[PDB]
RNA sequence: ACAGGUGCUGCAUGGCUGUCGUCAGCUCGUGUCGUGAGAUGUUGGGUUAAGUCCCGCAACGAGCGCAACCCUUGUCCUUAGUUACCAGGGAACUCUAAGGAUACUGCCAGUGACAAACUGGAGGAAGGCGGGGACGACGUCAAGUCAUCAUGGCCC
């Protein structure tokens, strides 16, 4: 029952990895039902298939906050944090894939005088 | 004009508000309006004495105003005769009786307001601005300090074209947040117009 | 040890000058000749100039006077350092800062800063400092000491200055004339011999010759120190 | 007596603001050079986001600027667990919000004046200023504001 905490721009994902058949349940619902995005599905299942063990561990993910692709990144980061628990020899491969780094990217705040984070009110 | 107030930009890092009361948003406004009214009155009725910092923390009901003057003897008077008549007056325009205590200024030369008021008084009394500005620099450095900057703006010398003259001695690093800089901007209502007096007193990081 | 002989000067090569093109016409009197297009210094005038010179520092060493050793050329970089500490006298070997003497009032702080960094490094004040920050203070001390190594214990202006290769140390000569403190210098046959009270015509480029001059000054100033201690009892 | 005046003058002013421009500059003390205005420092070799840093150098130092101290985000630890949470009532986790840890060109390989620095590599959540903000030097524009306010003069 290895535990990993996944985080992305505004979504926090908690994963409970355990050896099993390979079923993935997110928020008490199947991954395919929860994620209508094929991109999000692939991002969630990417670390498992990266090291050649998709159908080896049973997942129980509980996501909160963020959006539909931020949650996918949070789940991927949490799954990485959980895989590094059972074995420390996978950490090199996951780091080389770039899944161990938590993306610090965030919505840059709107600035006064500006129309957005950077957009300016055109002059002439 | 492009310089932030050096007291407000330091309000959280190395300074403290001269107000320490919590009020509800409904009640916040009337406290502050009442709080500001105390400051204007106390700055005129107590003008003879040299007062620099007036901290107004009001506990539940009461209000513990803490003035920091350099002449407690004339604020207090004979056996506190003058402080008591002020006690019954501040309460009249405030809520329940509020106690007033006086803090002592060991060195009345490191406070920007006290230095600025002296320069403001001298300009009122037909004193050449060059000597008034230079002397206050000398007194502050000789009184123990690490930097003084005093700036006089207006019709200096009664001229028709105003100009800014400032004499800095020391460090006074305004861009350092942990600087402990005392700032004051007072005025001098001369016969030829208002003269602005700004004083910076750097007293160690 | 007040009279240097003529023989060792010839052995150390104190007669070889410079090319017959770079010479100063004011250097003319005491030049023996010009062989193979090189000016030869007349040693008779050199040895007489030393004898007056070593007789000058001897009187100063008997009066607890302080003479400054100046030399920053490669041939006189290190030798000034060891001979000065043998004599317990100030020296400058890295570079003569512009204003070491005329602007001596300003250099007080730099020496005072250097002394402060030494006192805090004796008891040990690096515990309160970080790994990099201590090295930052350490690197400042070595740089501040490299320039001011001999004059840190000078405490006021010297009353005599010993310069080698007067042409090289022209700034020191101009400062000395400004302040009036006598200078005992070594002039090659290309340099300006003026503003130098005790002239020493000699070769200032040979490693052996330079050491011979500075050491001969060192034993002389040491000898006067010994004679000064004969009046204690 | 007066009060009152959003009546005039921002080209009589204070206070506040824009702007060049978050550009990397702007000066001073002493010393030295010049009859002098002035110069040097502040230039030159590199280097940097930076007058940043090192080395040279009649300069030696300093001040305001740059950087840092501040806020927020990025990982982890500690105290705490309701009105927050839910792995097995629980005190795990997420979250919440106070105090801290880490990051320092610290380590490696090279170039580089035996330098500052630069180029890549490991570890780590983060690598070289990690991302964003606040902070706006001396001064410039007789810039804007007498209608936030105060204020000299003029006027009702």
């Amino acid at each position: 029952r290895n535990y990993g905490t996944g985080r992305r721009k505004t979504s926090t994902a908690r994963v409970f990895l355990a050896k099993g058949t390979g079923s993935i349940v997110v928020n008490g619902k199947p991954l395919d039902e929860y994620f209508s995005r094929e991109t999000s599905r692939m991002v969630v299942r990417q670390p498992l298939e990266l090291l050649d063990s998709p159908t080896a561990y049973d997942l129980y993910i509980t996501v909160k906050g963020g959006g539909i692709s931020g949650q996918a990144g949070a789940i991927r980061h949490g799954i990485t944090r959980a895989l590094i628990e059972l074995d420390d020899t996978n950490k090199p491969a996951l780091k080389a894939a770039g899944f161990v780094t938590r993306d610090s990217r965030q919505v840059e705040r709107k600035k006064l005088g500006l129309r957005k984070a950077r957009k300016r009110p055109q002059f002439s | 004009g492009q310089k932030v107030h050096p007291i407000g930009i330091r309000l959280g890092v190395v300074k403290k508000h001269n107000a320490n009361w919590y009020a509800s948003p409904k009640q916040y406004s009337e406290y502050l309006i009442n709080d500001i009214q105390v400051r204007e009155y106390l700055r005129k009725k107590l003008d003879s004495a040299m007062i620099s910092n007036i901290m107004i923390e009001r506990p539940t009901g009461a209000a513990k105003i803490t003035i920091a003057t350099a002449r407690p003897g004339i604020v207090i008077g004979k056996k506190g005769e003058d402080i008591e008549r002020l006690q019954k007056e501040l309460t009249k325009m405030m809520g329940v009786p509020a106690q007033v205590n006086i803090e002592e200024i060991t060195s009345p030369d490191l406070d920007a307001r006290l230095v600025a008021d002296g320069i403001g008084s001298q300009l009122e009394r037909r004193v050449m601005f060059r000597r008034a500005m230079k002397r206050a620099v000398q007194n502050s450095m000789r009184s123990g300090a690490k930097g003084i900057k005093v700036e006089l703006s207006g019709r200096l010398g009664g001229a028709e074209i105003a100009r800014t003259e400032w004499y800095r001695e020391g460090r006074v690093p305004l861009h350092t947040l942990r600087a402990d800089i005392d700032y004051a901007s007072v005025r001098a209502e001369t016969t030829y117009g208002t003269i602005g007096v700004k004083v910076w007193i750097f007293r160690g990081e | 040890p007040t009279k240097i002989e003529m023989r060792d000067l010839l052995q150390a090569g104190a007669h070889f000058g410079h090319q017959t093109r770079f010479w100063n016409p004011k250097m003319g009197p005491y030049i023996f000749g010009a062989r193979n297009k090189i000016h030869i210094i007349n040693l008779e005038h050199t040895v007489k100039a030393f004898n007056e010179a070593l007789n000058y520092v001897n009187g100063l060493a008997s009066k607890k006077n302080k003479v400054l050793f100046v030399g920053t050329k490669r041939a006189a970089s290190g030798i000034i350092a060891e001979q000065a500490t043998r004599a317990g006298m100030p020296y400058v070997d890295h570079r003569w800062l512009g204003g070491m003497l005329t602007n001596w009032k300003t250099l007080r702080q730099s020496i005072n800063r250097l002394k402060e960094l030494e006192k805090q490094a004796e008891d040990g004040t690096f515990a309160k400092l970080t790994k990099r920050e201590a090295l930052e203070r350490t690197r400042d001390m070595q740089k501040l000491e490299r320039s001011l190594g001999g004059i840190k214990d000078m405490g006021g202006l010297p009353d005599a200055i010993f310069v080698v290769d007067v042409d090289h140390e022209a700034i020191a000569i101009k400062e000395a004339k400004n302040l009036g403190i006598p200078v005992i210098g070594i002039v090659d046959t290309n340099s300006n011999p003026d503003n130098v009270d005790y002239i020493i015509p000699a070769n200032d480029d040979a490693i052996r010759a330079v050491s011979l001059y500075v050491t001969a000054m060192a034993d002389a100033i040491i000898a006067g120190k010994e004679y000064a201690q004969t009046q204690a009892s």
